[PDB]
RNA sequence: ACAGCGUCGCGAGGGCCGCACCCGGCGCUGGCGCGACGUGAUUUCUGCCCAGUGCCACGACCGUCACCGUGAAGCGAUCCGC
RNA sequence: CCACGCGCCGCGGCGAGCCCGAGGGAGCCCCCGCGGCGGAGCGAGCGCGAGACGCCCCGGGCCCGCCAUGCCCCUGCGGGCG
RNA sequence: CGAAGGGAGGCGCGGCCCUUCCAAGGCUAAAUACGCCCCGGGACCGAUAGCGGACCAAGUAGCGCGAGCGAACGGUGAAAA
RNA sequence: GGCGGGCCUGAGGCGGCGGGGGCGACGGGCGGAACUUAAGCAUAUCAGUACGCCCCGGAGGAGAAACCAACCGGGAUUCCCC
């Protein structure tokens, strides 16, 4: 009942009410460290939509990601090579700030598994995402069939393999149909199959 | 040969030939693959000994104006077709009929095709229940291959009256066909001329 | 085979033929060098089967 | 061309599978919007369009809307809602 | 192609300060409740020589207001400071060479050393040998005091800032000629590795922008643009004028 | 190289450098200082030339010279102004 | 040397056809087995669309498309005919 | 900078349709790939060949500060008689 | 201003359970060349390759249409033939 209303008020982010609420929050989040554990999901409605359930073994972690573009790791700014690789600061990163957020908490806590992440706040220099992590050995999680899949070995460190939602978007998986045909099993797997020279026995 | 008259080759240069992912796929395992698929098929057949390995699939017009005449096998029977026989989707799956909610018949003739296929399968199917009935099960005989394999019938000449047939075809059919084909271009150009005529006085 | 070793042509001026030689100065990596790759190595990419109508 | 030329392209009969029924927000959703707009109010850009609707005029209002929203179809409809508030204010 | 010696100095590998055996960081005493509302007695235990500085530093021992200890603070020693001298610090501090008092309190015309650019900076200006800052004026309305720094340039400093009365010792040191290369080697051993200096026109083209040709010449105007990139700024930079002219007071 | 000699920048909310970034060095420094350059102890002197090329000017504010932003016009892509 | 692509030649099967494709058949070199390629071209395209001779070859003549031109008329910037 | 019914239909833009679907949450077997290792087969090589390496002790002996490099060496006879 | 409780954020300790590192392949994510070809060489090509880093699993990824199409229409994904 209440959720269909909270969603509408979160759509109105530029409203006076939420502009104050968000300026009190960015202030606190600049005050705290980059990744901190949150007792409650700050946005319960968005967390539930992404799969949070208030049962033991589900954890929320808030992460700070630096806003901005990418600088290539180079010495003295010089990229030796053909002139098409000369640029060092103009390039923009291939993975979203949301994707970077999940992969940060993944290294900090490699025991936990990240189901999904959501946007909590942003100022000029940083963006704050909250990630839902699950303990795959917890008694409650292990015997609950809805989240048993995360306890399966294949779903381990999905943040690293880009199996998460943001990681899939970056790989282009979110879109199907024409225009996404050459990036389906993987962009490399499609490349190998399309470039394979199959020497058939009768050929 | 050396220059002279040779069409230019459109085969792309080999990539990853020395280093990198293997871009050569050899087929010396092909005969072994055949034995493997049969062995997996034989093992699966035994696991459901009375039941056919392949589920009933629907006859479907092959797509495009190129193959619109012929019919092939589709993923599943539409909910409307199953409703026509009187089978719910779940009950149909138990009988062996694959069900696809996505498919829409797109015709009334398509539904009739499949409803008749479903009706025939229902007659061919025999449900062995009664707990264990081993003697009936021993002689059950598992159907092998695709169930009710689709048959594509060849064209057969028919007899027609030239007098009645000449009634539907306009005399000078080519003029009728060429007029219909070019009507849009002829109509646009004559509108373009009406604007020019309007824009002179 | 014959590619597993590391050999570099010593170069001109050392009174030795310009064929890849190891640290010791042992000829390597050539069809004529002992231990070298065959000039055109046999591969399984060959057509071992011939089609018949 | 993108359609073959067939004089009588109708050997079969179509099943008329389609629905005019269009997604409607419903009073359930509409009630939420009325309660949320009641307290939260309009957005700064939307408020500016309301002034333009009574002052600089509709071409200007559409121009400001299109730049913000980014679609002409969406911009015209946002303008239409804001117009009902502004004109009847 | 190579990185110039200026570029290599920033890293600090062998060009870092030789801070071994340095007495400490000479600074004014901390502004505290006793300085703000009164005076803090000090005594000059010893006047010592810092390795890098050509100015004597003095270890003055003040009482510890927080505890039962006697704090030891290293101060720049203004000329005439004597072992045993009692020094007073604070808003109510007296006017004798050595005392540290708010700049506003000091009368105009006094020579003052170790002045603070902004209050409670614990020492900032006039802390070299024989260098003094003159108190030019006190704006009562703006609480701002003008001072002539040892360059001549005048800066306005909050009257709340602290300074020491007197001119730093070791004055007249530059007057003595170094005379030999050796007295220079011994001089910069205490400081960083910045001697001997090779002229850039002696270096090959790859080491310095002045570089080397068939004859030793700069080959381009020494004056280089203010916006010259790190490796380019080797000549005189932003030179408003060049050459010995005279009457430059205008 | 050197002492000597000049020239140059800079008053720390600063200069000059390091530097994928986080951050550093000079500096535990402060103009008798720190960096940058020339010339090369004395003794004796360093002339004329700012055309050119550098460099420097809240030295100006003309002419030029961007993004935005804001005018008109358009069905809108847009297009011309300022 | 091998692989793949191309040009042409020789052969072998079949012929307006031809084809161990992948596959599937308690099947092993056996059996069944699509595209494709050819059979129509030409024009950027809308589109339109070859018979008239002929041992063979070779020119000629005609036909088809494209670019014109002039006539006639229905189901008309459409058709037909030169 | 930012929506609301939106997406698409392989030439942009603004209208009008028509077909088709529902993004910004999640799972899912099968058919496919593939080395060490083990098993089997070969119109394969036959000790300067075949893996660098068939030798009871090969990444060994040796070499290079180190990263790294890198060999040589099969056969008495039926029975040691 | 002192004092008891509830909540909400936080600390220190104990338990129970998990994480870490290894495999010259396959599989996913990211960073990323150049020699080369262009008979020069910049866009290009090599190559979404080597290599660097980071994660799995017996497979992995992908996956039940905000799909393709334009029809007498199909209908998740993966591999094969074309």
């Amino acid at each position: 009942g209440a959720y269909k209303y909270v969603q509408e008020l979160w759509r109105k982010k530029q409203s006076e009410a939420l502009h104050y609420l968000f300026r009190l929050r960015t202030w606190e989040y600049r005050q705290l460290n980059a990744i901190k554990r949150c007792s409650h999901p700050t946005r319960p409605e968005k967390a539930r939509r992404l799969g949070y359930k208030a049962k033991r073994g589900y954890v929320v972690y808030r992460v700070r990601v630096r806003r901005g573009g990418r600088k290539r790791q180079c010495v003295h700014g010089i990229s030796y090579g053909k002139p098409r690789n000369i640029g060092i600061v103009g390039l923009k990163p291939s993975r979203s700030l949301r994707a970077l957020a999940e992969q940060k908490v993944g290294r900090r806590l490699p025991s936990l598994r990240v189901l999904n992440s959501y946007w909590v706040a942003q100022d000029g220099s940083y963006k704050w995402y909250e990630v839902i992590l699950i303990d795959p050995f917890h008694p409650w999680i292990r015997n609950d069939p809805k989240i048993n899949w995360i306890c399966n070995p294949v779903m381990k460190r999905r943040e690293c393999r880009g199996l998460t939602s943001a990681g899939r978007k970056a790989r282009g998986l979110h879109n199907k149909g024409i225009g996404a045909m050459k990036l389906r099993p993987s962009k490399r797997a499609a490349w190998k199959r399309n470039h394979t020279r199959s020497l058939r026995r009768y050929r | 040969a050396m220059g002279r008259n040779v069409a230019f080759s459109n085969m792309r240069r080999y990539k990853c030939t020395n280093k990198g992912p293997n871009l050569i796929k050899n087929w010396f395992n092909q005969p072994a693959r055949k034995i493997r698929r049969r062995q997996t098929r034989l093992q699966k057949a035994k696991a459901i000994f009375p039941c056919p390995l392949q589920k009933l699939r629907p006859s479907v017009t092959r797509c495009s104006q190129k193959f619109n005449l012929t019919q092939r096998i589709g993923r599943g029977f539409t909910l409307r077709e199953l409703q026509g026989v009187g089978l719910s989707a779940g009950k149909a799956r138990q009988i062996g009929i694959a069900v696809d909610p996505r498919r829409k018949n797109k015709s009334e003739e398509s539904v009739a095709r499949n409803v008749a296929r479903l009706k025939e399968y229902l007659s061919k199917v025999t449900i062995f229940s009664k707990q264990a009935k081993p003697e009936e099960i021993q002689q059950a005989i598992q159907h092998q291959g695709v169930v009710m394999p689709v048959v594509n019938p060849k064209p057969v000449i028919t007899t027609g009256s030239i007098a009645e047939a000449k009634k539907e075809v306009p005399e000078n059919l080519f003029m009728y066909l060429r007029n219909a084909r070019t009507a849009r271009n002829r109509a646009r150009l004559a509108k373009r001329d009406a604007e020019r005529e309007a824009a002179a006085k | 085979a014959g590619v597993q070793c590391t050999a570099h042509s010593w170069g001109p001026g050392r009174a030795v033929a310009r064929l890849p030689r190891k640290h010791g100065g042992i000829g390597a990596y050539a069809n004529f060098a002992r231990g070298g790759h065959m000039a055109h190595p046999t591969t399984v990419i060959r057509r071992w089967c011939r089609k018949v109508n | 061309p993108g359609k073959v030329f067939n004089l009588k392209k109708g050997g079969a009969v179509v099943r008329i599978v389609r629905k005019k029924e269009e997604r409607k927000t419903k009073p359930h959703q509409e009630f939420v919007k009325s309660i949320i707009q009641e307290c939260t109010g309009m957005a700064p850009y939307e408020m500016h369009i309301i002034e333009l609707l009574r002052m600089n005029k509709d071409r200007h209002a559409l121009r400001y809307a299109k730049k913000r929203l980014g679609n002409i179809k969406r911009a015209k409809a946002k303008r239409d809602q804001l117009s009902v508030y502004a004109r009847n204010i | 192609g190579r990185r110039i010696r200026v570029q290599r100095k920033g890293a600090g590998s062998v060009f870092r300060a030789h801070v071994a055996r340095r007495l400490g960081a000479a600074k004014l005493r901390a502004n505290d409740f006793a300085e703000r509302t009164g005076s803090v007695r000090g005594v000059v235990k010893a006047i010592l020589h810092d390795r890098g500085r050509g100015a004597p530093l003095a270890r003055v021992q003040f009482p510890n207001m927080r505890g039962e200890g006697r704090v030891n603070e290293l101060f720049i020693a203004p000329e005439g400071m004597y072992t045993g001298q009692e020094v007073f610090s604070g808003n109510k501090a007296t006017l004798h060479i050595g005392n540290i008092l708010p700049v506003g309190n000091i009368p105009e015309g006094t020579y003052v050393c170790n002045v603070e650019e902004k209050p409670m900076d614990r020492g900032c200006l006039a802390r070299a040998s024989g260098t003094y800052c003159l108190v030019v004026a006190h704006n009562m309305e703006t609480n701002k005091t003008r001072i002539r720094l040892p360059s001549g340039q005048k800066k306005l400093i909050s009257s709340k800032a602290r300074a020491m009365i007197g001119l730093v010792a070791g004055g007249g040191r530059t007057d003595k000629p170094l005379l030999k290369a050796g007295n220079a080697y011994h001089k910069y051993k205490a400081k960083r590795n910045c001697w001997p200096v090779v002229r850039g026109v002696a270096m090959n083209p790859v080491d310095h922008p002045h570089g080397g040709g068939n004859h030793q010449h700069i080959g381009v105007s020494s004056c280089v643009p203010r916006n010259a990139v790190p490796g380019q700024k080797v000549g005189l930079i932003a030179a408003r004028r060049t050459g010995c002219s005279g009457g430059k007071r205008r």
